[PDB]
């Protein structure tokens, strides 16, 4: 409350303003650095986020909006706005990075965090001096620690775009925000803002896939950014959305291009052909009312076409459509409410009907293909990742239950398996660290029985996949074999399409009473 | 009342709840 008028109080100040301007910034520095002082030897983290809010953000929004004087050139403006930026910028950063700094030297974090992340930080090196996993105090400095990562990043972010001419940006300009952004979503994986800032980035390279990947995983986390939807809807359901308008200017790129069979061309048709078919089932009046509406159809042929013959070096984008698109039906809900209607029933079970057949094709011109390789996770763990959704929703159940397509392919798949309870292990694998607090897999990958996990050493760690006993690929592989044989089994168990275990045999095969 | 941290500690296929 009180302190709530102390920040407004320095936003005002700041408004109102070469020297003094810097003056100005590094009293309102002195007092906050001050108060995260007191807090710090819950305030923390909301003396960060009132910081950002008022006295970082403020600035920040000031130079892009005179920077976007310049574009629309500005010669003598662009090196001169550059000039009195780097005359703050070091002091922003300071702010967040000293916080980080004096965390890091009061307190222990390896009961909370993994122990590599000092190093990550490039911070160096008492019994009580470790915080307990969960005392309130221990939550408020990894929180003040994600915030820290979190504001970096965005400052990082704002940098690059300034200190840029065009606005066109190769990949790896925005690699410092990112490993940033990355630090602060290990930490404290269920803060949505993280994944949000990140798909800001992408959105600067025209990475609209992954933006919108990023972007889905930032309104579905446990703790989901209310940026999450608009950022989402900006680029797929608004007509006069900037990002939307963006994203047909590069399917028109893509259009030109489609002769080409370079893999950066078979990686981009994978990651954008991917967005017009998830936007027509969430916004369809949006996708029925432009240029490329018309190209519906042909967007998923050679969005098919390419997952079966161009999958092999370019599984780790079509792992991503999965999960995107996991994800878009729970955006699919929010943005369209719970259904009604008979019509509004048809709608979503259509979109269900897509998702499905993109399982199916996975598993029977991917998966079924590649169930033995044991150098690429990405296989096995897309059919966990499948059935880790399906477990996780009753309505999804039972459609999943009632799809012979999908049935018959699992029945496929988990007969193979047999011819090369529950399974347990001592660490997370990649694809559970991606996807935890992700909301519909219910925040962690419940396939396996971690329960032990919790009683284990070096937890932290663990859950990060680190640990003293690492697997060979080939282990890792055989234990995502076990536990997609046992979760197939359950699932198969109350099918509704006929199919059976002989018991002869020992496979699955299609039954019926005549 | 919320822990913001990742917590390890908490259906399995039944239509029937």
């Amino acid at each position: 409350t009180d302190l709530q008028e102390t920040f407004s109080g320095f936003q005002k100040q700041l408004q109102s303003v070469d020297s003094l301007m810097k003056g100005a910034i590094q009293m309102i520095h002195s007092k906050i650095m001050q108060m995260l002082l007191q807090s710090l030897i819950s305030d923390a983290h909301r003396i960060l986020d009132l910081t950002w809010k008022h006295v970082h953000y403020p600035i920040f929004k000031y130079f892009q909006n005179w920077r976007n004087r310049n574009v629309a050139p500005n010669y003598a403006g662009h090196r001169q706005l550059n000039s009195i930026l780097q005359k703050i910028f070091p002091q922003i950063h300071k702010l967040y990075y000293s916080t980080l700094e004096l965390i890091f030297a009061n307190y222990n974090l390896t009961a909370l965090i993994p122990s590599d992340t000092r190093s990550k930080l490039n911070i160096s090196t008492d019994a009580s001096n470790v915080l307990k996993p969960e005392d309130s105090f221990s939550i408020d400095c990894v929180m003040a620690s994600q915030r820290c990562l979190l504001y970096i990043g965005c400052s990082q972010r704002y940098k690059i775009i300034m200190e840029h001419l065009s606005d066109r940006y190769q990949q790896a300009d925005f690699q410092k925000p990112l490993r940033y952004l990355d630090i602060a979503s290990t930490i404290v994986p269920s803060v949505g803002e993280t994944f949000l800032q990140r798909g800001i980035c992408y959105t600067h390279t025209k990475n609209f896939g992954n933006a919108a990947y990023q972007f889905v995983r930032s309104s579905l986390s446990r703790l989901p950014s209310d940026a999450g939807i608009p950022n989402f809807t900006n680029l797929l359901g608004d007509p006069n959305g900037s990002l939307f308008k963006k994203l047909l200017n590069s399917l028109d790129d893509l259009k030109v291009q489609e002769t080409i069979k370079k893999r950066i061309i078979n990686m981009e048709i994978m990651e954008f052909y991917i967005l017009p078919l998830i936007g027509s089932h969430i916004f369809p009046q949006t996708w029925k009312n432009n240029r490329h509406s018309d190209r519906l159809k042909h967007f998923q042929t050679l969005l098919f076409d390419k997952i079966e013959i161009r999958y092999i070096k370019n599984i780790s984008m079509i792992f991503q459509d999965l999960i995107l698109l996991i994800g878009s039906f729970h955006m699919y809900q929010m943005i369209n409410g719970v259904s009604s209607n008979i019509r509004s029933i048809q709608s979503e079970t259509k979109f269900l009907e897509f998702i499905f057949k993109f399982f199916t094709h996975l598993i029977d011109k991917v998966i079924m293909k590649e169930f033995k390789n044991c150098e690429m996770f990405q296989y096995l763990a897309m059919a966990r990742i499948m059935m880790c959704w399906i477990k996780s929703h009753k309505n999804v159940l039972k459609f999943a239950h009632r799809s012979t397509s999908f049935c018959q392919s699992m029945v496929n798949l988990t007969n193979e398996l047999l011819s090369s309870h529950r399974p347990t292990r001592d660490y997370f694998y990649e694809e559970d660290i991606m996807l935890k607090e992700f909301g519909p897999t219910k925040f962690t990958l419940s396939d396996f029985n971690d329960e032990k996990l919790l009683s284990m050493d070096n937890l932290p760690d663990r859950l990060v996949g680190k640990s003293k006993n690492k697997l060979t690929a080939k282990e890792e592989h055989s234990s995502r074999v076990q536990v997609l044989v046992y979760s197939n089994k359950k699932f198969l168990e109350k099918n509704c399409c006929g199919f059976k275990l002989d018991t002869e045999k020992k496979r699955y095969v299609h039954t019926a009473v005549k | 009342i919320v822990n913001p941290l990742f917590q390890l500690g908490l259906n399995e296929f039944d239509s029937q709840t």
